[PDB]
C-alpha cells in the first residue's frame, strides 16, 4: 500500500470507529475490509484475527496499526457464474430458493440481509437473471 | 479242523 | 435307499434278512442234499442237488450233509451254494446293491474269513462287507454294554466278557462241545431202549425229539432216583410213520451233558465252569458287574429249566455276597440276527465297511486288520 | 477418508440399540473420535472398527430399504422407525421382501377403494401395502400359468392371521364371488386350540405350519380352498419345560368338567393329570379357558362337525389325559407290571371300550413274530413309559389329522381347480434362555426356508442383470448349505440322534461326547460352549444358537407297539376311535426323522410355486398402540432374516439408478463442457470423472449399479460443492451490503 491507499484506508478505519479511540473492535475488521473491496469469508477473517475467542473479538480493541498487516494479508469471474448456475436450464434463480439457500447453508445470512439484496430484482415468476444480478453485486 | 479234530 | 443284508451262517440253521427290522425272513436248515438211489422215471426234472427246505422235504431219498462242523466252513461249494439260495430264492434281492454283513465265532481259523470274504467280493460281486463275532452282537440284541455271553448254538459254545464296550481276549473260551453232538449222544441214548436211528434222514428225527422233550433237570440225582423209581415223568412220541417211542429219564439225561461233558468223553468242564473260568481271567474291578449279567444266546440255551441250573451252580461257585443273575430273554434264539440288524443300521458303522476299492488294492488279507 | 468434520456415525447404546453421534472432530488414521451427541463425548475406536456411517437425508425414509447407500442394522432400524412412528406407514419392503410391523390398531388403509387403488398396478406404481403383493401373486398366476405362494413369518402375535386374512379379501373382492374368507375364517378357533400353546415367552404361539391354499376356476374366480398342515409338534402333547404348557385344548377341557356334557369323562382339574401337569403354569392371565371351550364348540359347529363327533373328540382327549395318568411299578429290570385295579387305566379303559385286562396286557409286554412262530416278552418299565407316551402322541396327531380332514370336507367346493394360490404361516427363527428339541427342530426348518429365499432371490437378480446386459459373476451367491449338511447330511446332528436312540444304554452324556468327536474340530459352524460337556452351538444364519443335550433322546423317540393299536381298533363303544386309525415303517420312525419328511413334503409343495414373501414383526411387547422400541425391533429383525437379507444384498449393487434421474440429482457436478445431448455417454464420460474406479459401478441399458457407499459419497460431494457455491453467493452479497453501509457512512 502506498500513502494514499494507507491515507484512505486509514480514514475508513476511523469513520467505523464506534468509540473515539481511534481503534475498531475485532469484529468489525472484517466489515472495514469489505468495506474496502474485500470480500472474506467469516473464516476467513477468523484465521487472519488469529482465531480470536469470543471475548477478545468483542471487547479488545484494535487500531488502524494493528488491523493493516491483516489487511494486506487478505489483499493477496468464470467460477462465480458457474457457482450461480449450480443454482439454476434458462438461465433463472428461484428468488425463495435463492432465500433458502442463504438463510440455511454455508455461512448463514439473515433473511433482512437476502430482501435487501433481492429487492427490486425478482420478476413476477420468482425468476433472477444471476448474470445480471452478478455484474450488478460485482460493480 | 486241521489238526486236533475231523473240521 | 439301500439298507445292508444282515445274514447269520451258524450251524444248522440259516438265518438272514434285511437291516433295520425285527426278525429274519428267511430261517431254513443249512443242509444239502445229494441224490442216492437210482432215477427211474423218465422225464421228471430230476435236479441235481437240493438245499434247505427242499432238502428237509425230500430227506427220504438224500443224504444230507451239513457243510459247516464246528463253525468252520468244510465243504466251499455247499456253503455257495446255500449263500446263492439264500440271496436269489430265499431273499430275491441281487446282491451287487446292498452290504451284507456275515457272522463267525471266535477263535477259529483265518481262512475261513479269508475265503468268505474272497467269495463275498469276488463271486457275488457284493459292494461292501464285514464280518461280526457272534458274542458281541448279542449284547446289542439284549440292550447292554456289559456282561458276560453264554452263546451255544449247533457246534461251538463259547463265552466273551465284554465290559463297557471293550472285549478282553486273553478270557475268551471256546468249546466245541454244544448242539450237534448232543444228538449224536442222544442216539446212542436211545439205543439202549432199544431204537436205531443211523441214517442221516433219522438224525433229523433224533433232533426234533430233542427239541420237543429234553429239559435240564436241576438237580441231576434226585431225578435219576425219581425216573428210576416211577413212570410219572415219562413222555412218548411219533415218528413220521406213526411209530410212536417212549422215553422217560433219558430226556433229561441228555442235556445233562453240557454241564457234564465227561459223558461224551470230552476233556473240559461242563458250561458253567468255563462260564465262572472266564470270569476269574477278568481283573477284579470288573467282576461284580460281570456275574450281574450272564446273557443266554442261541438255541442250545432253550431247553427248560437251563437257566435255574445255570443260576444255582454259578451261585454254588461264586462267592456267597452277590448276585448272580442270569439274563435268558424268550427271544434269544434270534439274538445273533437281531444284534446284527441293530448293528448294521447304525450310522457310526457306514464306515466300517470293507468296500470293494479296499479289497481290490489289498486282497483278502484286509480283513485280519480291518475287521476284527 | 469419508469421516470428517459434519459427518455423523451410530454408536452403541444400552438403552437405544444405536444412537446418533455428530463427529466433532476430523480423523486422521490414533485411537480416538471427538463427537458430540444430541452433549459431549470422546469414543474409542478399538480392536479395528470405524462406527457406521449415517446416511444422507435425502435418502432416509423411503419406500425401499435397499435404497439406502449404506446398508447396516442401525440404518433399516431407523427407517422403519421413522417411517412407523411418524408416518404411520405400517408396511416397508426390503427388496423383495414385504416387512410388515403389528400397529395393535385398526387402520382406514384397507378400505376397499384402496382395494380397487391396488388392483392391476404394478410393484413400481405404488407405496407397499400386503395389497400389493396380493396384486404380484394374482397377476403371475394370470400371466403365466404356474401356481403362486405367498410365506409368511414372524414371531406369533405380529399379525400374521390379519396378514392372511386381509390377503384373501383381496381374492375374494377382485376375483367376485361364495363365502369361502368366512369359513377360512371360522375355522381358525378350532386350529387355534387344538394347534397352539403357551411358551416362556408367548401365549397363543403356533406350534405348526398352517397352509391354506385358495383355488381358482378357469374365470380366476374363487373355488374353494383346501388347508395342509406340516411341522406339528408332536413331542409338547407329553413334555412341557417350566412355563409351558400342553396345547389348549387340554386346558379348555379340564375347565370344563363341571358342565354336564363332561360328566362322564370324570375329568379332574388341570394340575391332576400328568400331561397338563409337569410344566406347573396351569392359568392364562387375560383368558377364561371356560369361555374358549365355547367358542371352540361353536366353531366346530358352524364347520358342520356333529355334536355326536365333538362328544367323540372330547372323549379322546379326555383318553389321552387320562392315560397320562398310568404308572408302571417294575418287578425287576426286565419287566413291569400295572398295579391291580389300578384306576386310571379302568376309566381309560371304560371312556375307550376295550378289555381292561387287553390293555394291562399289551401296555406291558411286546410281541415279536418270525415267519413261523411268534413271542410274547416283557419290557422294562422305561420302555413301558416310552410307550405309553408314543400311544398318546400317536392318538393326538392322528386326531389332528381327522379334524383338519373334517375341515377341509366343509371347506372345499367341488369344481374343477384350475390353479391356486397359497398363503402359508410359518413360525419365524426362535432363541430363548434355553433351547432344546423343539428349537433345535424349529430352527432347522427355517434354515431350509432361508436357503430357499436365497436361491430364488440368486435366480431373480440373474434374471435382472440379463435385462441389463451386465455379466453375472459381479453378483455371487451366498450359501448356508453347509449348516444344512451339519444338521441332516449323514454323520449329522439329527443322523447322531437318530443313532443314538437305538444303541444300548443311549444316554444325552454320551450323545454330546459322540457330537464332539465327530464334529468339534472339522466344522466351522458347530463350537462347543467352553464350560460345558452338555451343551453344543451351532452358528445359524441369523446367530449363533447353544442347545442343551438334556431333553433330546427324550423327545426324539418314538415306537409305537402295533398291538397297542390293534387294540384300540377293536373298540366299539364309538365311532370315531377305529375311524382315526383307519388309514408299517412309520411306527418305527423317531420324531425328528417325521419331522424331516414332513419338511421335504413342505419344500416340495413350494418348489412346485413361485413364492411371494411377507414378514411380521411386533414392535413392543404391551400391545401400545403405535409405540415402537428398538430392542425388540432388533431382536425381530434378525429372527426374520431381514437383517441377513441385507447384509447378503450389501454385496453385490444394491443401489440402482436411471440415467434421466441420474442427471435430475447430479446436474450440478457437471461443467456444461462435460454435458453432452447424450445423456448415457455425458453420464459414461463423468461418473468416471467422479468415481476414480470401474469396479463400484456397473453401466447397463438403462439404470447404473452402484456399491454401497458410493451414492452417499456423491452425495456428500454435491452438498460440498452446493455449500461452497452458498459461501461464495452469500459472502459477496454480505460484503457488498457492508461497503454499501459504509457508503452510507461516506455520506
Ligand atoms: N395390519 C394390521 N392392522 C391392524 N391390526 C393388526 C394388524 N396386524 C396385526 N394386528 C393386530 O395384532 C393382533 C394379533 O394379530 P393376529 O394375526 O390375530 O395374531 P395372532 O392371533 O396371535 N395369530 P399369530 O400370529 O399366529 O400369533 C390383533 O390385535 C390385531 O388387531
Ligand atoms: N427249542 C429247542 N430246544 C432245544 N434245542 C434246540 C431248539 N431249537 C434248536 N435247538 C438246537 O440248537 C441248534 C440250532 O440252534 P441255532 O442257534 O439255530 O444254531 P446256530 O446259532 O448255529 O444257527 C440245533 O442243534 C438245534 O438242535
Ligand atoms: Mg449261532
Ligand atoms: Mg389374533
Ligand atoms: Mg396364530
Amino acid at each position: 500500500f502506498n500513502k494514499d491507499q494507507l491515507e484512505e484506508f486509514k480514514e475508513a478505519f476511523e469513520l467505523f470507529d464506534r468509540v473515539g479511540d481511534g481503534k475498531i473492535l475485532y469484529s468489525q475488521c472484517g466489515d472495514v475490509m469489505r468495506a474496502l473491496g474485500q470480500n472474506p469469508t467469516n473464516a476467513e477473517v477468523l484465521k487472519v484475527l488469529g482465531n480470536p475467542k469470543s471475548d477478545e473479538l468483542k471487547s479488545r480493541r484494535v487500531d488502524f496499526e494493528t488491523f493493516l498487516p491483516m489487511l494486506q494479508a487478505v489483499a493477496k469471474y468464470e467460477d462465480y457464474l458457474e457457482g450461480f448456475r449450480v443454482f439454476d436450464g434458462n438461465g433463472k434463480v428461484m428468488g425463495a430458493e435463492l432465500r433458502h439457500v442463504l438463510t440455511t447453508l454455508g455461512e448463514k445470512m439473515t433473511e433482512e440481509e437476502v430482501e435487501t439484496v433481492l429487492a427490486g430484482h425478482e420478476d413476477s415468476n420468482g425468476c433472477i437473471n444471476y448474470e445480471a444480478f452478478l455484474k450488478h453485486i460485482l460493480s | 479242523w486241521x489238526a486236533x479234530c475231523p473240521a | 435307499e439301500t439298507t445292508a443284508l444282515v445274514c447269520d451262517n451258524g450251524s444248522g440253521l440259516v438265518k438272514a434278512g434285511f437291516a433295520g427290522d425285527d426278525a429274519p425272513r428267511a430261517v431254513f436248515p443249512s443242509i444239502v442234499g445229494r441224490p442216492r438211489h437210482q432215477g427211474v422215471m423218465v422225464g421228471m426234472g430230476q435236479k441235481d442237488s437240493y438245499v434247505g427246505d427242499e432238502a428237509q422235504s425230500k430227506r427220504g431219498i438224500l443224504t444230507l450233509k451239513y457243510p459247516i462242523e464246528h463253525g468252520i466252513i468244510t465243504n466251499w461249494d455247499d456253503m455257495e451254494k446255500i449263500w446263492h439260495h439264500t440271496f436269489y430264492n430265499e431273499l430275491r434281492v441281487a446282491p451287487e446293491e446292498h452290504p451284507t454283513l456275515l457272522t463267525e465265532a471266535p477263535l477259529n481259523p483265518k481262512a475261513n474269513r479269508e475265503k468268505m470274504t474272497q467269495i463275498m467280493f469276488e463271486t457275488f460281486n457284493v459292494p461292501a462287507m464285514y464280518v461280526a463275532i457272534q458274542a458281541v452282537l448279542s449284547l446289542y440284541a439284549s440292550g447292554r454294554t456289559t456282561g458276560i455271553v453264554l452263546d451255544s448254538g449247533d457246534g461251538v459254545t463259547h463265552n466273551v466278557p465284554i465290559y463297557e464296550g471293550y472285549a478282553l481276549p486273553h478270557a475268551i473260551m471256546r468249546l466245541d462241545l454244544a448242539g450237534r453232538d448232543l444228538t449224536d449222544y442222544l442216539m446212542k441214548i436211545l439205543t439202549e431202549r432199544g431204537y436205531s436211528f443211523v441214517t442221516t434222514a433219522e438224525r433229523e428225527i433224533v433232533r426234533d425229539i430233542k427239541e420237543k422233550l429234553c429239559y435240564v433237570a436241576l438237580d441231576f440225582e434226585n431225578e435219576m432216583a425219581t425216573a428210576a423209581s416211577s413212570s410219572s415223568l415219562e413222555k412218548s412220541y411219533e415218528l413220521p410213520d406213526g411209530q410212536v417211542i417212549t422215553i422217560g429219564n433219558e430226556r433229561f439225561r441228555c442235556p445233562e451233558t453240557l454241564f457234564q461233558p465227561s459223558f461224551i468223553g470230552m476233556e473240559s468242564a461242563g458250561i458253567h465252569e468255563t462260564t465262572y473260568n472266564s470270569i476269574m481271567k477278568c481283573d477284579i474291578d470288573i467282576r461284580k458287574d460281570l456275574y450281574a449279567n450272564n446273557v443266554m444266546s442261541g438255541g442250545t440255551t432253550m431247553y427248560p429249566g437251563i437257566a435255574d441250573r445255570m443260576q444255582k451252580e454259578i451261585t454254588a461257585l461264586a462267592p456267597s455276597t452277590m448276585k448272580i443273575k442270569i439274563i435268558a430273554p424268550p427271544e434269544r434264539k434270534y439274538s445273533v440276527w437281531i444284534g446284527g440288524s441293530i448293528l448294521a443300521s447304525l450310522s457310526t458303522f457306514q464306515q466300517m465297511w470293507i468296500t470293494k476299492q479296499e479289497y481290490d488294492e489289498a486282497g483278502p488279507s484286509i480283513v485280519h486288520r480291518k475287521c476284527f | 477418508e469419508l469421516y470428517t468434520k459434519y459427518a455423523r456415525v451410530w454408536i452403541p447404546d444400552p438403552e437405544e440399540v444405536w444412537k446418533s453421534a455428530e463427529l466433532l472432530k476430523d480423523y486422521k488414521p490414533d485411537k480416538v473420535l471427538q463427537l458430540r451427541l444430541e452433549k459431549d463425548l470422546e469414543y474409542c475406536l478399538d480392536p479395528k472398527e470405524l462406527p457406521p456411517l449415517r446416511n444422507p437425508d435425502i435418502l432416509v425414509g423411503e419406500n425401499d430399504l435397499t435404497a439406502l447407500s449404506y446398508l447396516h442394522e442401525p440404518a433399516v432400524l431407523h427407517n422403519l422407525k421413522v417411517r412407523f412412528i411418524d408416518s404411520k406407514l405400517i408396511y416397508t419392503y426390503c427388496g423383495i421382501v414385504l416387512v410388515a410391523i403389528n400397529p395393535y390398531e385398526q387402520l382406514p388403509i384397507y378400505g376397499e377403494d384402496i382395494i380397487n387403488a391396488y388392483s392391476g398396478q404394478n410393484m413400481g406404481d405404488m407405496d407397499p401395502h400386503i395389497f400389493a403383493v396380493a396384486e404380484e401373486a394374482y397377476k403371475q398366476m394370470a400371466r403365466d400359468e404356474r401356481n403362486q405362494s405367498i410365506i409368511v413369518s414372524g414371531e406369533s402375535g405380529a399379525g400374521k392371521t390379519v396378514s392372511a386374512k386381509y390377503a384373501m379379501r383381496y381374492f375374494a373382492t377382485v376375483s367376485g364371488s361364495a363365502n369361502v374368507e368366512e369359513k377360512v375364517l371360522a375355522s381358525n378357533p378350532i386350529m387355534e386350540s387344538i394347534g397352539n400353546a403357551k411358551t416362556t415367552r408367548n401365549d397363543n404361539s403356533s406350534r405348526f405350519g398352517k397352509y391354506i391354499e385358495i383355488g381358482f376356476d378357469k374365470r380366476y374366480r374363487i373355488i374353494g380352498a383346501n388347508m395342509r398342515t406340516y411341522l406339528l409338534e408332536k413331542s409338547r402333547v407329553v413334555f412341557q419345560a417350566e412355563e409351558e404348557r400342553n396345547y389348549h385344548i387340554f386346558y379348555q377341557l379340564c375347565a370344563s368338567a363341571a358342565l354336564p356334557e363332561f360328566k362322564t369323562l370324570r375329568l379332574g382339574n388341570a394340575n391332576y393329570f400328568h400331561y397338563t401337569k409337569q410344566g406347573g403354569s396351569p392359568v392364562i392371565d387375560g383368558i377364561d379357558d371356560a369361555k374358549e371351550m365355547v367358542n371352540t364348540r361353536q366353531a366346530c359347529t358352524l364347520l358342520g362337525i356333529s355334536d355326536s363327533y365333538q362328544m367323540g373328540i372330547f372323549r379322546i382327549l379326555a383318553g389321552i389325559l387320562h392315560l397320562g395318568n398310568v404308572e408302571f411299578a417294575s418287578r425287576d429290570s426286565d419287566s413291569c407290571a400295572i398295579p391291580p385295579k389300578h384306576d386310571p387305566l379302568t376309566i381309560f379303559c371304560d371312556l375307550m371300550g376295550v378289555d381292561y385286562e387287553e390293555m394291562a396286557h399289551w401296555l406291558c409286554h411286546r410281541k415279536l413274530a418270525t415267519a413261523t412262530e411268534t413271542y410274547i416278552k416283557p419290557i422294562s418299565k422305561l420302555h413301558a413309559i416310552n410307550a405309553r407316551d408314543a400311544l398318546a402322541k400317536h392318538i393326538y396327531a392322528n386326531l389332528f389329522n381327522w379334524i383338519v380332514d373334517h375341515v377341509n370336507k366343509a371347506l372345499h367346493s367341488t369344481v374343477k381347480q384350475h390353479s391356486f394360490i397359497g398363503v402359508l404361516d410359518i413360525y419365524g427363527f426362535e432363541t430363548f434362555e434355553i433351547n432344546s428339541f423343539e428349537q433345535f427342530c424349529i430352527n432347522y426348518a427355517n434354515e431350509k426356508l432361508q436357503q430357499q429365499f436365497n436361491m430364488h432371490v440368486f435366480k431373480l437378480e440373474q434374471e435382472e442383470y440379463m435385462k441389463e446386459q451386465i455379466p453375472w459373476t459381479l453378483i455371487d451367491f451366498y450359501d448356508n448349505q453347509p449348516c444344512i449338511n451339519l444338521i441332516e447330511a449323514k454323520m449329522g446332528v439329527l443322523d447322531l440322534l437318530d443313532e443314538e436312540c437305538k444303541m444300548p444304554k443311549g444316554s444325552d452324556d454320551t450323545w454330546a461326547q459322540k457330537l464332539y468327536n465327530t464334529h468339534l474340530n472339522k466344522c466351522a459352524l458347530f463350537e462347543k460352549p467352553r464350560l460345558s460337556n452338555k451343551a453344543f452351538i451351532i452358528k445359524h444364519f441369523a446367530d449363533k444358537v447353544e442347545y442343551q443335550c438334556e431333553g433330546f433322546l427324550e423327545k426324539n423317540k418314538d415306537t409305537v407297539y402295533e398291538e397297542q393299536i390293534k387294540v384300540l381298533k377293536s373298540s366299539k363303544k364309538f365311532k370315531l376311535l377305529p375311524e382315526l386309525f383307519q388309514d408299517s415303517k412309520e411306527h418305527k420312525k423317531t420324531v425328528g426323522h417325521q419331522f424331516r419328511n414332513s419338511l421335504h413334503l413342505l419344500m416340495e409343495t413350494l418348489n412346485a410355486t413361485t413364492p411371494h414373501y411377507v414378514r411380521c414383526i411386533k414392535p413392543n411387547d404391551f400391545k401400545f398402540p403405535f409405540t415402537f422400541d428398538e430392542k425388540r425391533a432388533v431382536q425381530q429383525l434378525r429372527a426374520c432374516g431381514v437383517l441377513e437379507t441385507i447384509r447378503i444384498s450389501a454385496a453385490g449393487f444394491p443401489s440402482r439408478w436411471t440415467y434421466q434421474e441420474f442427471f435430475s440429482r447430479y446436474r450440478v457436478l457437471m461443467k456444461q463442457k462435460d454435458v453432452l445431448s447424450d445423456r448415457k455417454q455425458t453420464c459414461k464420460n463423468v461418473l468416471e470423472k467422479l468415481i476414480l474406479d470401474k469396479d463400484k459401478y456397473q453401466f447397463g441399458k438403462t439404470k447404473i449399479f452402484f456399491r454401497a457407499g458410493q451414492v452417499a459419497y456423491l452425495e456428500k460431494i454435491r452438498a460440498d460443492k452446493l455449500r461452497a457455491a452458498c459461501i461464495r453467493i452469500q459472502k459477496t452479497i454480505r460484503g457488498w451490503l457492508m461497503r454499501k453501509k459504509y457508503m452510507r457512512m461516506r455520506r
